[PDB]
């Protein structure tokens, strides 16, 4: 919910700095990722509604133990708000931030053999919307720069024309590029249109609307942070400033 | 055993899984409403001698004032409507339009995107399989009116099995000469010209006498939930325009003669229920595409 | 039908007169034209504007005329002066008024 | 302007085009040239816009 | 052997009168007033008073309706009926005076032209289907073409399809999967359906010896029409005018629908100029249908 | 003997004899001035944020006020310009537009109908004849730059006669290898790469050595009297546009790749002087056709 | 048996897909408008004793006042224009210009940015294939004027098929000596010097006698939608400058001698329509590049 509300690249990258990797892990068993299932949608039909489960969902799913699964669970967290179940990860990795996992060599994860086409198929890319695809390309770019496989990032972009057009433009090592970005990456937010409490058919759509309606309640809750009315009550670290910079970069 | 099927029912391609949320549905309904006013503005332009009614409606639709210099295209709404149609047809088509743009366009009008408040009648005839013995020849032709021609060349009469699926509500059979059709394990009735069948009851056996060919004409009616603003005449016109404009030109898809054939073919897939919802939204968008492109041709 | 002398009313403005097509000029084009004196020798039809007219019908017989002259010309453009008809009924044998 | 199809805003600031029109017309009078026609008068007087 | 569509054979010439700017304004004015006349009649029937119909009829017919006399439609109805007659055939007389048409065109002002919109016409043109020895080809239908082909020779035969050059897209479907490809191109695998652009060229379809193959064809053609065009109304007007005998003139060709009429004229020499007259006839038929429904005579 | 002739010089069709009086020339000049104002007004309306400059230019050009729901094709001036272009190209054209319409259109501006103020340089090579001995082969290609390839197989050297007409002013010849060229009854000079010749002096003789083929590149310049507003860049594009639009589609006529070849070929006919007078009027009319159609695409 | 194609039509490399939105098109149009003013202001200061007009023009273009002892590069606007030209040529070039910079520069001048309000004619001749039998030999030379020289070494006359694609609108063929040309399944006419053909008519057959080589000169015209500000003379000059300056030296790309060859080759690709739209934007960018770099050489 908090990750899906990040609109700018600066806000999203700042959130990935604070958030430890444990929030990407789910600790819940879930079910098998790819499976044809019959679900109940009684607001529209009496007959059970066919659907196919996918990794990009608001629910836990079983994920492979290797480094491939860990990367996929991070991306699924960013684009869907919920991760996967990867059992028995060391405490050292779980306390590290998500950005450190994607952009640092200190962690023991080896990602040099990652294939971007295989990952994009597993985390179904034909099903994502434009904002979800932009968030995925941010994660791919961070992995490429840490690994030195910046050419593999470009070949992947050239094989898919629509992804190249919407690919976010920033340098993972320069903060000036992040500030200049005008991309909008907010999956959930305050809706200009009228949003009702009705259910939706697909698992992805119904799960997304749950996050959308939850954010509106979170918007009007006391936990939400109103800058225009309580800016002096905020700690100096968390206050909005023009000179705010990520570690390194 | 020879198995004959309808041509349009084979290999339904996957449909898009995008722009089916509440915000996107409101965008398509807004586009239909604003495109309707755009057409009506032409008539209101004729009652007077000014173009103010058309300029007023174009600005609402396109967020920009019309100019005599350039060809009136439709602005940001035209690009969004065109790209959203492509994403509906195939899952391989990209979802180019951002959700922020759709939310902005949905706030122009105060319509509610409820796509299950009415119904429509679809006349495509689903013939899943016609099973015939060795000596007989069976040919199925057409979608709106299925003309099944069967000829028996063997010594004795033949029994032909008809399977009309499990989706169509009613099917009416009319033959060139009187014939006998009964459900499986039921006694054959006398020869009649017209039979009325409910497809859910079971497969039907038709007795083919030896001699002159027998031709059966079938008409089907299917009820599918649609928005109240649905106009079948406008939807069909938009489908032909989108096909001609190349909106459906994408690899690994199937092409259909009419929106009647498209929606019935998707409904008769393995999991066709989830496809029908997306197809209906495509029809409403196609209805808006027809109205808008007629007012503003490029 | 009414019997006016030199009636300024036509059932429809003639597209052709004596087998010859009549010039049709928009008011915007007529405003910017220069040789109005030459185009008034062979008359024209003015459209694409709203023309206000008034008329008085007099019981007696006289010369049907206009209150003001037709044309006014400035450096900005040409305009048509206000239209007011003085309409008289016709006797058809008054030699004096036929000459006038 | 008073024209129907003008729908343009004529700026008051700066040197007025009317002065240039009078100067150009006086020049044409010396050379016995015709005065500025209606078309050129409109173009000259519409040079200053907002 | 050569097989061609029935409706594409020998399109008769269309009228050359009443095609100027003034005449086109008369047809557009007639359609506008006829639509108001039928809308007032429905409003009149629902309510107790007949005021809306009286005002609409007076504007259309230049005389107040009377209970004793029948509602003919006035001078506008007579002018519209004869103008429709002239468009269909060049042999039909052009008798209605132009001064009368100009007067009627001044009743209302129309802000539009005959080239500001478009309409899709679903009549499939099959110019020719060239077939070899021992290959029987039959073409049935206009809205949906049923090309039934059967060969008796020992070897497979190639059949040439020519759909002309005016149609935008043509969709082909078969009883059983068949192979079709352009000239001098490799044959694809058998499919049930094909989408073709008629500009691509003549198409070759193979025929196995076993069983007859039937190809179902649909087409879409775009023709520039006024924005007030309505295909449903022009179809009703075409049928009514044919029943009224407005098209009973010697040495002319009769068509099943306005769809076949406009397509056949398009697929002819000097077809671009014929189509413009046909579009004017379409709007005139649209006005004729609305007026006759409100005033049956 | 063998004869080789430039392709574009063969059989120039007669030109039209209508619309050549003083009034018609003014109409062409008036159209050119107003068409150029259409392009400038379109740019001016773009630099500003109003369509008023374009509306006034179209109203003057088409005698009608632009509307948002109309074709905007150019009015009666566009129709007249299209018809006069048709009549100029061939003598078989209907020549439909009457004189009263032409006089009406020529009154919209006070330009003169003069067509002989200035000159234009036309670069087409008029190789009327190339006579060659029996044993040799001569091939002529190209119009702007003419490449004449000659190769002899006999034992002795050949004498090839070149004829360039009496119309072109200067002709410059370049060869792949140095060659000898001299006038009739004059001594042969030493082999040179480049020759500058006046076509009026007389026929020229080129000695062809036995061996590898000699290719002579020919370039010519001809001066023709044209109006001051003549622009060769706009005329060429207008020529291509008119040919594309079908304005030259009339039976028993000849087609050329560019206006350069058209004017030169008509100059080399028997009635050259009177033909070229009509050609330059077509060139100005084609120049007006270019600008109006670019500003008002159809 | 033998298949010959034009050199420039082989393997069109993919074009860029960035900077094709409405905001980027405005920046390209702004650059063209501001570059032209820089040229005009540079002359005006040259014909005067004051450099104020040049100072004001350079300040608007470069956001920095001109200074002595400095190179006068062009400012931030020059870097952006140079980089977008690189990305337009092929997709392998990086897109490293922030969209905030593009939007900021597009606010300097007010222009529409439309790229479809006019058209241009390109003279590149598309000869997609020329098929000849075993005995004959065929060679194709040139792009603007394609010379096809064919020789028949066989005993009998040979038929050679000419295919010109479908994009081109008109093609004019001129032969060294009269030859016969006819469409598929049509009688051969009498030998003529010239032929006017529509490429959509179909493949064309040319008979070859046994005597001497026949050379056919081809001229084609193609219409492509371009902005009204498009100027072919400035675009071609900008194409050569960008090629010389190193803006096109990246990997896996094809190089062309002229811009018309670049645009026709991309048009004949399978996704021809989409490629041409990007090429047109590149053409206007090159026009601005030529005007700016001539005023500010580096």
């Amino acid at each position: 919910m908090d990750v899906l509300s990040k609109g700018s690249l600066k806000e999203l990258l700042a959130h990935l700095e604070k958030t430890p990797l444990e929030e990407a892990i789910s600790y819940r068993i879930g079910t098998v990722p790819y499976q044809n299932v019959l679900i109940s949608r009684n607001e529209y039909y009496n007959q059970l509604y066919p659907d196919t489960t996918s990794l990009i969902d608001g629910v836990s799913r079983e994920g492979q133990r290797n480094v491939n699964g860990l990367i996929m669970s991070i991306i699924s967290y960013v684009v869907s708000g919920s991760g996967h179940y990867i059992p028995n990860i060391g405490f050292m990795l779980l306390r590290r931030s998500i950005l450190d996992i994607l952009t640092k060599h200190d962690t023991g994860l080896v990602t040099n053999n990652l294939n971007y086409g295989i990952i994009a198929r597993n985390l179904t890319v034909s099903k994502m919307n434009c904002e979800q695809r932009k968030r995925m390309l941010i994660c791919f770019k961070l992995l490429a720069y840490k690994d030195g496989n910046q050419n593999d990032y470009e070949i992947y972009l050239n094989q898919n024309i629509p992804l190249k057009q919407i690919a976010p433009n920033f340098i993972p090592g320069d903060m000036r590029t992040v500030i200049h970005n005008q991309d909008q990456l907010a999956i959930v937010g305050i809706p200009a249109y009228r949003l009702t409490q009705s259910t939706e058919l697909s698992i992805r759509d119904d799960n997304a609307k749950s996050y959308k309606l939850g954010y509106v309640d979170w918007y009007n809750s006391n936990s939400f942070l109103r800058e225009r009315s309580e800016f002096n009550l905020i700690r100096l670290k968390d206050r909005d400033t023009k000179y705010g910079k990520l570690n390194g970069w | 055993a020879n198995r004959a099927t309808s041509a349009f029912l084979d290999n339904p391609h996957p449909v898009g899984v995008n722009y089916v949320d509440e915000g996107s549905r409101q965008f398509v309904a807004v586009a239909e409403l604003l495109a309707s006013k755009l057409i009506d503005s032409s008539r209101e332009s004729d009652e007077s001698n000014s173009d103010v009614p058309f300029v007023q409606a174009y600005s609402k639709f396109a967020d920009d004032n019309p100019r005599h210099l350039r060809v009136k295209t439709g602005g940001k709404m035209a690009n969004a409507l065109t790209n959203v149609i492509r994403s509906y047809y195939s899952i391989n088509a990209p979802a180019i339009v951002p959700q922020v743009e759709i939310d902005r366009l949905a706030s122009k009008a105060t319509v509610s995107g409820d796509m299950y408040n009415s119904y429509a009648i679809f006349n495509s005839v689903p013939i899943v399989e016609v099973l015939s013995p060795a000596r007989t020849t069976v040919s199925i032709v057409g979608s709106d009116r299925a003309d099944v021609t069967m000829l028996n060349t063997g010594a004795g009469a033949a029994n032909i099995t008809f399977n009309f699926g499990q989706i169509a509500e009613t099917v009416i059979l009319k033959g060139s000469v009187p014939f006998q059709l009964a459900r499986l394990n039921q006694p054959m009735p006398a020869a009649r010209f017209t039979y009325k069948l409910r497809p859910l009851d079971g497969p039907f056996i038709v007795v083919l006498p030896v001699g002159n060919p027998l031709v059966i004409s079938a008409t089907a009616a299917t009820r599918i939930q649609v928005p109240l603003a649905f106009n079948k005449a406008l939807v069909e016109s938009g489908f032909q325009t989108a096909m001609n404009d190349g909106l459906f030109d994408i690899q690994n898809v199937n092409y259909y003669s009419s929106f009647d054939e498209f929606i019935i073919s998707q409904y008769h897939a393995q999991d066709g229920i989830n496809r029908v919802s997306t197809c209906v939204i495509l029809g409403l968008a196609l209805q808006a595409y027809d109205q808008m492109r007629r007012a503003l041709p490029v | 039908r009414f019997g006016f002398r030199d009636s300024p009313f036509c059932t429809s403005l003639p597209r052709t007169i004596m087998g010859n097509d009549v010039r049709r000029i928009s008011y915007n084009v007529f405003s910017m034209m220069e040789d109005i004196d030459d185009v008034i020798s062979e008359g024209f039809i003015l459209y694409d504007a709203y023309f206000n007219f008034s008329y008085d019908i007099m019981t007696t017989d006289g010369v049907t005329r206009l209150k003001e002259d037709i044309l006014i010309v400035t450096d900005t453009g040409n305009d048509i002066k206000p239209i007011h008809f003085y309409i008289y009924f016709e006797n058809r044998n008054d030699k004096k008024l036929r000459y006038e | 302007d008073t024209s129907f199809i003008d729908t343009r805003k004529y700026c008051t600031d700066g040197l007025s085009p009317r002065e240039i029109q009078k100067a150009l017309n006086r020049q044409r009078a010396y050379y016995d040239r015709p005065e500025l026609t209606i078309s050129e008068n409109k173009t000259l007087l519409s040079q200053s816009i907002i």
